[PDB]
Order: C-alpha cells, then structure tokens, then sequence
C-alpha cells in the first residue's frame, strides 16, 4: 500500500514522548532503508531495524516481504514472534491568533511557576533556620534546667538560713541568685514558645505554597501541548 | 565591645561579665573566677585552671571550649551564656572533632546521632582504608610524607610530541638554577644546559659541578623547587616529564629552578598523627530457592499536600528497575480520593523473585489525576522515592517500611524518577508512604558468588567479526536495536577478543533472567582489561551491577594515572552519588587516592564540600568528608584557613549585594575599603593557600587594587601579594575574582573539556594553545575565577577601525617577534573556533575575547556550553581577526594564511571527532549535577550533532566546511 500517509508512520525525543506510558503492543515506524520500528514491550521501547536490500524489506534475512506497509500489515495480523502489533500511534489568521494567545498563556504560567518556586525555596530556607534555632533553644533550656537543679540541690545544704549561715546572705544573696536565675530560664522558655509558634505558621504558609505548586503543573504542561501542536504547524 | 555575657558557675549563681567582643576565653575565665569570690558559696568553687566552659552554638550543638584561644567572636555561640563544668572528654578528640566540623560545615555529632546500621558500619569501616593510607604515607618517612605533601606534578608519559621535541635545542634545555646558600639571600643564578631525559638527581649533580667554580668532583642533600611557587621535584622522573618543565618547553621560557636543602622541607613537614576515633570501638536461605512472584503491599500515605478540587484522585506508580530500565512493567494502585490516602493493596509484579538482579530497585511515586482536559488526563507526580530490594549485606528488604518521599524535581515530566537517591527524605514534614514486603519465614540473601558461577558453567568469519567492531566503535549514547542485542549476546564468548565491547555487551544481557546474568558474571570475571577512559563508562547509572562496577574500579586502579585522576575527578566525585550503597569499591579507591596525595585530596575535599549543600547528597558526602578529615593529616589547618577565608568574603558580598545595593559603585567601593580595613577581615583573608592552586600562597592584600567590577554580577577583584622569596620570577602579585550568585560548574566543565581538547591536539601534533584557566565552585552560586594578567579585552584594544587590533599587535611586538605573535594568534584562533563550534559556547562579542600582549587570544566567560538558548556559530571570525591572521591586507580571504588556518581547523575538528566517546561520557556523567543548561539528553545530542557522529568522516568534514562558510561569509 501507499506510504507517507499512515497512522503508524511518522517520518527520537518525539518517539519517546509518544510511547511514554503507552500500552503493551504499541508500534510506531519512523526513519532513522532504515524504517526503524519502535515497539513497546516489557515497559520499554524496543527498536527493530527494517532491513531494505535487493529491493526487499525484512526484519531478518531473507527480505522476503515486499513493502514496509506490507510488513506493518502482516505483523499487525499476527504476533511478531512474542507480541502482536496492537493499536498503533498516529485558518492561518485563526491559527496565528491561537498561537499568540497560547504563547502569552505559556509565559504567564512560566512566570507564576517561577514565582511559586522561588517562594517555596525561600520559605524552605527560613523553615530550616527556624528549626535550627528552636533546637538551639531546646539545648539552652536544658542547660539552664540542669543549672537550676544543681543550684537548688546545693543552696540548702551549703548555706541555709542563719542556722548554718543565713544572717542576710540567703535573703539578699542566696535567694537573690535563685530568683534571678529563674528569671532568665522562664524568659528563655518564653522565646522558644514564641519562635515555635512562628515555625508552625510558616509551615502552614509553606504548606499553602505547595498547594499552588501542585496544581499549576497540570495546567501548564497541557499548555505546552496546545502551544507545541499549534506552534509546530506553521502552515 | 562589652556584650554582657552570662556565666553559670558550678554552684549555680549567674554572673554578668562585661567582656569585650574581641576577647579570649582565658581572660574571660580568669575574670569570671575573680568575680565569683564576691558571689556566695565561693567555697565549692575550685581554682581557675580546674574547670572548662560549655555552651551552645548556632548549630544547636553543645560544645566545650577546652582552651580555644579564638575570641568570643569566633565562638559563634548561640546565646551569650557559658556554663562551667569539670572536663570529662579527651581534649584531643574534642579539638579534632571541632576542626572537622568547621571544615565539613556540619557538626560531627550528627553522624553519631544517626542510628542507621549502614551509616554506622560505613563510619567504622572506612577507617580501614584511612589506616592503610596513613600507614603507606609513613612507610618511608620523611621522604614519603614529603611526597604526600608536595606530590610530583608530572605528565602521563615520558615520550614527547615531536613538535615540542623539535622546539628543544637538539634535546637540550637551558635551565637556570638559583642557589641562595649564603649568610644573606644573594640569588646565585647558574645557567645549565642539560638533556630533557635527565632525572633531577643528575640535574643537581651537574649544578654542583658548575656552582663550584668550574668543577668539584650536594648529592643526596638538596632538592629542586619551582621558583615563585611551592612545587618540588622530589621524584625520579625525567626533567621534562614535570608539568612545569614541559610547559616551559612549549611556551619557550627558561625554567628558573631553585636548589633547596632537603632538611629545610623535612623540618618544615609537621608530623601527622591519625588516631582512631571513639566510634571505631563499637537461618539464611539462598534467594534462588524462593519461588514466588515479587509482591509488595502499599498501606497508606499519611501526609499529602494536594488540593481536593484541583486533584480528583491519587495513586502510587511503582516499578522494579535496574539502572534506568524497568525489569517489568509498572504496576499501579487503584485511584482513591485525596482526602483519604489509604490503599492497603498488595501490588503483584511480573518478575519471578529469583530473577531479581542485585542492583534491582523499587521506584515509587505518589501522583494525582486530572481528567478534565479530556482523553489525555494529565498526570503530575506529587512525590517520589526509591528503595533498594537488597540491603548492604545482600538481604531482601522484609517487613514494613516508612519512606519519606522527596519532592519531585523541576522539569521531571515523567512519573517515576528511577535515578534519584535510594533513601527516605531526612525532612520529617515530607509526605510519608508506608510499605510492606513479603516474609519468607527466613532471611533471604543473594546467592554467594561460587553459587552463581555453577549455574552458568552448567546452564549453558569476517562477515560478522566486522559488525562487532562497528558496534564497539559506536557511541555509548547511540541506539541499539534488538537484532544487535541478540547478535552481541549470541557472540558473547567471542567478544572477549574485542575487550572494548563490554560497555555494549552489557546492554545485550537480560537482567530479568538468572542464566543470562550468571553467564555475564562468569564472563566479567575473566575479561581482558580496558582503558580507563572506557572504564569510566562502566561507572555510570547505566551499569549498577556490583561486579561490573568492581571490574571497572579494578581497571581504574590498575591503569588510571594520577595526572588523569586529577582531571577526570569532577566526574568521579559526581558519580559517587549514583552508587547503590555507602561502602563500595569506588569510594575506597577515591579515598585512598585522596589520602595518598594532597594535590588530589585538596580538590577532592573542595568538590565534596561544594556538592554537600544539596540535601540529597548531604549525608553521604558528610560521612566521606569526615572520613577524609580524620586522616587528612595536618592539611586540615590549611583547609580551615581557606574555608573561613571564603566565608569572610561571602558575607561581605551579601552586604553589598542587597543591603547597600542602592548607590553607584563609589559608595560600594568606600564600604568595601572600610570593611577590609577592619582587623577581622584583614587577618582572615591574608596568609593562606589559594583554593584554585594549593601551590600559590596569598600574602597581604593589596587593598589599593581591590575594586568591585563593572560586571552585572559585580564580583570582587581581589589582589594579593606573593609571600615566596623568589616571587619576582613567576609573578609578584596574585589576582582572583570572587563571584557571588553565578553558577561556576558550567565554566568548570567547559574549561575541563578545553583542557582535554588541548591535550588531544598536543598528542596529535597540532600545537593549538588555549587558556583553560582555573575556576572553582566553593558552594552554590559562589566561586573563584583566576585572572589572567597582561591581557586586554578585544573591546579595550579596539577602543584604545578594522585595523586597530592589528596595529596594536604590531606595536606590542615590533621587530622579529611579529612572526611568532601572528603564528600563536592564528593557532589559538583556530583552536577556539573548533572548540566553541563543537561545544556551542554562547555567542561572542568583543568583551568575551581578550588577547595577551604576546598575541594569544582567549575567551573568558562561559555559561552557554551546549547552546541551550532554544549550529549557531558563536565565534564567527570578525574582520579584524582575519586581517590579523592574514598579516594585513584587503584581499585577505585569498591568501595562504587562510589555507593554513583552515587546514589546522579541519585537522583539529577531525581529531576531536575521533574522540567523541570521551566528551559524551564527560557530559553524561554530569547530567544530575543540576547545571542550568546541562539537564536533558538534547544537550548532549547537540554535541553528537556538532561532531556529526552519525555521518561519515567525509560527510562530517563537509558539514564543518559548510558551517564555516555560512559563519564567516564564505572562504
Ligand atoms: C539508547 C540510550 N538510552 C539508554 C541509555 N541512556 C543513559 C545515558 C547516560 C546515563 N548516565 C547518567 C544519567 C543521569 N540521570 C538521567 C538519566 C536520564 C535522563 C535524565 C537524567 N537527568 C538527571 C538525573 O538530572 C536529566 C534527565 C545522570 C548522570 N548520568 C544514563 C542513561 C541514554 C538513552
């Protein structure tokens, strides 16, 4: 039969894209006679070169089969053994206006995605810094708690009220430091809580930044196909 | 100034110490104990020199400043508080750990925290390699330690290309020996004419014979140094095999050497002490017996960041992979609403379990669905994650598992990412995904090697012989048809005679089988060796089998010389990421090479540190950096000097980048001068080894000539002195450009490729000279660029008509030097014409091409190294270039100068086109590096097109001729 106009024929990136996530048994014939057939089997796109010699086409010698379309039809009728060749892959002013509009839409989508990506990376930076600061605050609070425990263990034994030595040191000095020390520990705990709250808020905002990111992609890749098909017409 | 630090004495009382910002810890401790007397309970407190400080820094690490003399500025303490406690740990271990943590960038305590058995085993087992390397270094001290510290910078083969050989004066070179042996440095220069095959020992013997008036009869007492830089000829190599010597031969310069006493450097070498750290102290059925199709259960994805309205449903794509090629078709889980991401489905795969290859993997991806568009309902992968089917100890993963799915990379159109990290995302806010595997009532392990070599060995004209060679000579990035695979596997046994066919026969094996893989193992066991440039192919994602990569590493060890290893090092470091496990032969080889040679080790460390900011390869590179720094020796003290130094610059640029980015360069320059006059900046920047070349030492900054460029990014034009005594010989000033925000891995790759091109052309006999200057990326968007001096941009020369450049070249070389000034100009012009045509470097205006006063011409900036701006001759020869090449005329295009120029261009192009496999490998092994313009296989398809690999030699030459005629308007 005639060639240059068929569903299977297409005359490597395009072949891979077309056969990507395609069903088993698919076959696409294209030139790379060369007449290379890309057949999808085992989840991978096998290649078979159609040998053309002595005015005869064939996968392997002898080239008994006559024409490439004849080969495609025959191996669509029967399996290649081991897989049958199942279903294959196959005005000017208006097209110009559509191309311009989809170009503008693609630029808008790209700018929006870039802005979302930059915001995502930035918020990730602040999230990491805030988490590190919170861990440092935890460590500082632990050290202060150990210091307070040691101070409370030591003060009573070392110098309680006037009995041992408490004339005015415990009231003026001994208990002054214990209360003075407790002032910073409580404030340090206060700073951790305040910063911890901010981290949760950023996580939600960082969470939301992902919501806009995981919806634009479906609406932008499909934009490429419309742009790709309309832009790659020029006829 | 006074910062009002807080002190927590062992009693508990808090003391406020008004201490200056630039104060040491000893004085602070003394003042604190002096004030503690006024405080109560001062009875319990002991003497000052009996307690140690503890604090928390900005890295959330609790550390004890044992005796660190660094002021509280360098402490980086998170809060101005300091507890006092009696020291418990070893001073040596803590100090070394602090230095390692500063060099690496992440505190070493984190690795101790990590509970992963594989991580702990790697940490305790890389110490074996570290110890053997350290033992080898100290085998023949102090000579061996000297060779480690100052390695011989030599070439790959003693034999010289004929052109440079004829450049010599009948095999005799005229060197100059400088001797400073006297009460004061007098620089006694002796001109000595000696062969180019004499070892440095004979050079020194004949120098002694001269120096001594006219004869003497020193021996085994002196060594040779390169004047003006720290490179020593300590090895028994011919005097012309050293890179400096051969560079002087080629460039027509007198080699100015120096005679230095051996004891001088032997005493200058501090002793390296490597101490094993603390962590070094701490029912099986053959997998082939199990007979059942692999089954894996998906339970639930607890966390998913999806939009209910925009996403109808979600599902988990899965696949069983080997490299990047599925072993069986992907299975899928039934769609479910995004709100309730629970599946609880036992996916069943087509792969019979015993037929699992060792390098097998399971790639999962949680992805949404959107059928609104119509027939082709677009699918977007929300997250991905890989899982090795075998543990580091050859065990099938069993039981339940929880995997944090990494975010999908930008531009990853596909659903499954089978090349990424095979591990859980460290971040715990990531979308988890729970999995379960089958339980076989026992532990299943890959069968032992002997078991495999029994299956195979029990389960087994020129018409075709030309086809095998035609295939082998083909590109590794080309296409192989099923007839070719079946043909190769049919003649697997005969392929041994063609040892360079393994990179292809490997693709001809069905990893889905057991007999085929067993026979492939029995073949790779007895394979004749291959070249290192061909064994770098077997070290890519394509070839993840344990034994294939073990064989490739054996070839690299046997045949890869240090000169090559220092060039194909970026690629090996990058390929480190794509390795299955943490403890593998490649890392052992690279670590031993980095520990037995500081020249390789310096760049090894810097490449690892640069790549250790992407969280994907943060942990592996941190473990490796720790293992290196533990046995790095004394070089740590130098590396830190560089590290902090770069920091002191980075911050500065940032302050100028946005804070003061309001006024013109006048205020920026004033602020830069003010910040450089500060004692901290002055003390940090001066006095350290240059990261670009450890030989060069940078002395006092010349703040007079340090300015901020007019370039768009506004880099730093840093000027330094040369502390070396003989600085006048090489260069009295050392200049560098510090660029913040511009990726410099593209420039590094282009310069490495240009260096390889120059080496190829030197070997071929085409003396094309290029400037592949130095360039390092010290992080992300931060880098150092060498500055070539005495060279003016083509715009400046013209600015200072179509004859301006030629007039300037004539002026700078008045006399007989005109012949050389024109020949070198034309040769360099041809070299860059070919090189920037093949690599498609960005289009060139005047500013990107600059010429030395001598005549050489080089391109400076890069960043379009595969024509990623949507062939495209960038270096179209301007009128001025052709006028200079033809020596000045109006009928330029019709002179013998054109004929010679085009002949050299064609020769270079064909020489490169005969070595396309190397460049394809170099570009493909760094696809994942993340460069803005090397990200898809179309980028390397551009290289394949420019080299015209598909066509034939005559077709390729005609294609290049047509491209030239199109570019320079015919000729
Ligand atoms: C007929 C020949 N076929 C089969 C062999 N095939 C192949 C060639 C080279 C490599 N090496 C490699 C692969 C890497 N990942 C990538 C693999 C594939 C695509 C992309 C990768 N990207 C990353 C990680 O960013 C960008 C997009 C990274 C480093 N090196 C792997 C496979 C080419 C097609």
């Amino acid at each position: 039969m005639s060639l240059q106009d068929a569903e299977w024929y297409w005359g490597r990136e395009e072949v891979n894209e077309k056969l990507r996530d395609t069903a088993d048994g698919t076959f696409l014939v294209r030139d790379a006679g060369d007449y290379t057939l890309t057949l999808r089997k085992g989840g991978n796109n096998k290649l078979i070169k159609i040998f053309h010699r002595d005015g005869k086409y064939g996968f392997s010698d002898p080239l008994t089969f006559s024409s490439v379309v004849e080969l495609i039809n025959h191996y669509r009728n029967e399996s290649l053994a081991d897989v049958k060749l199942l279903y294959p892959v196959s005005n000017i002013e208006a097209v110009g206006k559509k191309l311009h509009e989809y170009n503008t839409q693609f630029q808008e989508k790209s700018r929006e995605y870039d802005r979302l990506y930059e915001e995502y990376t930035r918020t990730s930076q602040e999230i990491q810094m805030k988490r590190t600061a919170i861990e440092a605050f935890n460590e500082t609070i632990k050290i202060f708690e150990e210091q307070c425990q040691t101070q409370e263990r030591y003060s009573k034994e070392y110098i309680e009220k006037f009995k041992r030595e408490g004339n005015e040191k415990e009231i003026q000095r001994i208990m002054h430091n214990y209360d003075k020390l407790k002032s910073r520990i409580s404030e340090i705990i206060d700073s951790r809580r305040r910063l911890e709250e901010d981290l949760k808020k950023q996580a939600a905002e960082y969470r939301e930044i992902d919501k806009r990111m995981n919806s634009i992609k479906p609406d932008l890749i499909q934009l490429r196909k419309t742009r790709d098909q309309y832009l790659m017409w020029l006829t | 100034p006074r910062i009002l630090v807080e002190c927590l004495l062992p009693n508990g009382m808090i003391v406020t110490l008004e201490c200056l910002r630039e104060a040491t810890l000893i004085t602070i401790k003394h003042e604190l104990f002096k004030e503690a007397r006024k405080y109560p309970l001062h009875q319990l407190l002991q003497d000052e020199s009996s307690y140690i400080f503890v604090s928390v820094t900005q890295e959330a690490e609790r550390e004890e400043f044992f005796d660190e003399t660094r002021r509280l500025c360098d402490l980086r303490l998170f809060q101005p508080f300091l507890k006092v406690i009696e020291p418990v740990g070893n001073r040596e271990e803590k100090i070394l750990n602090r230095e390692i943590g500063f060099a690496i960038g992440m505190p070493v305590c984190e690795f101790d925290m990590v509970k992963d058995p594989e991580v702990q085993d790697f940490r305790r087992n890389i110490l074996n390699v570290c110890k053997e390397a350290v033992d080898l270094r100290d085998l023949n001290s102090p000579h061996s330690r000297a060779m480690y510290v100052y390695p011989p910078n030599v070439e790959s083969s003693p034999e010289l290309p004929k052109h440079i050989y004829n450049k010599l004066d009948k095999g005799q070179i005229i060197v100059v020996i400088w001797v400073i042996v006297s009460p004061n440095n007098d620089k006694q220069k002796y001109t000595l004419k000696i062969n180019h095959d004499c070892v440095p020992e004979q050079v020194i013997a004949e120098a002694i014979r001269k120096k001594t008036r006219s004869m003497l009869l020193y021996q085994g007492k002196y060594i040779l140094k390169v004047c003006g830089c720290d490179e020593y000829f300590l090895e028994k190599y011919p005097l012309s095999q050293y890179k400096y010597i051969r560079s002087c031969i080629m460039l027509g310069r007198m080699p100015n050497l120096m005679l230095m006493a051996k004891e001088s450097l032997y005493s200058q070498l501090p002793m390296d002490c490597f101490t094993m750290p603390s962590y070094s102290r701490r029912s099986t059925k053959s997998l082939w017996v199990i007979n059942s199709a692999l089954r894996i259960k998906i339970l639930c994805a607890t966390y998913v960041n999806v939009n209910i309205r925009d996403i109808d449903k979600i599902y988990v794509r899965t696949g069983i992979y080997h490299g990047g090629e599925p072993l069986c078709d992907n299975v899928n889980t039934q769609r479910v609403p995004c709100s309730n991401p629970r599946w609880n489905e036992w996916l069943n795969y087509d792969i019979y379990i015993p037929d699992l290859p060792r390098a097998a993997r399971l790639c999962l991806s949680i992805c949404s669905v959107k059928g609104r568009k119509g027939a082709k309902e677009e699918h977007c992968p929300l997250a991905w994650g890989n899982i090795n089917l075998f543990d580091y100890t050859d065990t099938l993963v069993s039981g339940k598992m929880a995997l944090n799915l990494w975010p999908v990379p930008h531009g990853l159109e596909d659903l499954l990412n089978p090349i990424g990290v095979t591990g859980s995302n460290p971040n715990k806010e990531t979308p988890c995904l729970e999995l379960e595997f089958d339980w076989f009532s026992s532990v299943v392990k890959f069968p032992d090697m002997s078991v495999i070599e029994e299956h195979a060995n029990w389960s087994v004209r020129e018409n075709d012989k030309e086809q095998l060679k035609a295939i082998s000579t083909r590109d590794p990035l080309s296409e192989i048809t099923e007839q070719e695979k079946d043909f190769l596997w049919s003649h697997r046994h005969y392929c041994v005679t063609i040892p360079e066919i393994l990179p292809k026969l490997l693709l001809s094996v069905k990893w889905n089988s057991r007999d085929e893989v067993a026979q492939m193992y029995c073949l790779v066991k007895d394979w004749p060796p291959i070249k290192p440039e061909q064994a770098m192919e077997l070290l890519d994602c394509n070839y993840p089998d344990p034994m294939v990569r073990g064989f490739a590493v054996r070839c690299l060890e046997k045949y890869l010389t240090d000169d090559k290893l220092s060039q194909y090092l970026i690629q090996l470091v990058q390929v480190l990421k794509y390795e299955q496990y943490l403890d593998n032969l490649l890392v052992r080889f690279l670590l031993k090479k980095a520990l037995t040679n500081q020249r390789i080790g310096h760049f090894f460390f810097w490449h690892l540190k640069s790549e250790m900011h992407n969280k994907t390869v943060s942990q592996r590179f941190g473990l490796l950096l720790e293992s290196y720094c533990r046995a790095c020796g004394m070089y740590l003290k130098h590396l830190n000097r560089q590290v902090e130094a770069m920091e002191k610059l980075i911050n500065l640029t940032d302050i100028l980048k946005q804070e003061k980015k309001d006024e013109t360069q006048k205020v920026q320059m004033k602020f830069l001068v003010e910040q450089m006059r500060r004692p901290d900046f002055m003390d940090a920047l001066q006095g350290f080894l240059s990261p670009l070349n450890p030989a060069h030492q940078l002395g006092n900054l010349r703040l007079e000539e340090c300015r901020i460029m007019s370039s768009a990014k506004r880099p730093l034009w840093l000027n330094w002195e040369n502390p070396d005594i003989m600085s006048e010989l090489l260069f009295q000033n050392n200049e560098i450009i510090f660029k913040n925000g511009d990726d410099l891995r593209q420039d590094m790759l282009t310069l490495q490729i240009i260096r390889i091109m120059e080496n190829i052309w030197q070997n071929q006999g085409l003396d094309l000279r290029m400037l592949p200057y130095g360039c390092l990326s010290i992080g992300d968007c931060v880098g150092l660029i060498e500055v070539v001096r005495n060279s003016h941009t083509i715009m400046q020369i013209q600015c200072k008509n179509s004859h301006t450049l030629h007039q300037w070249l004539k002026d700078k070389n008045k006399g007989e030097i005109y012949d050389a000034a024109i020949d070198l100009f034309t040769r360099s012009c041809a070299g860059y014409c070919v090189a920037t045509f093949i690599l498609g470097i960005g289009d060139r205006h005047n500013s990107n091409i600059m010429v030395k006063d001598d005549g050489q011409l080089f391109h400076i900036d890069f960043g379009h190294f595969l024509d990623h701006k949507k062939e495209r001759v960038p270096f179209v020869l301007t009128q001025d270039f052709l006028i200079v090449i033809s020596k000045g005329a109006q009928e330029c295009t019709k002179t013998r100068e054109f004929e010679r120029f085009q002949e050299m261009c064609y020769k270079a192009y064909l020489a490169i086109r005969q070595h396309a496999n190397l460049f394809i490998n170099l570009f493909s092994m760094m696809l994942g590096s993340g460069m803005p313009e090397l990200q898809s296989f179309d980028d390397i398809a551009y290289i394949r097109k420019t080299l015209a690999l598909d066509k034939t030699e005559q077709e390729a030459l005609e294609y290049f001729m047509k491209q030239m005629n199109d570019a320079h308007h015919g000729g």
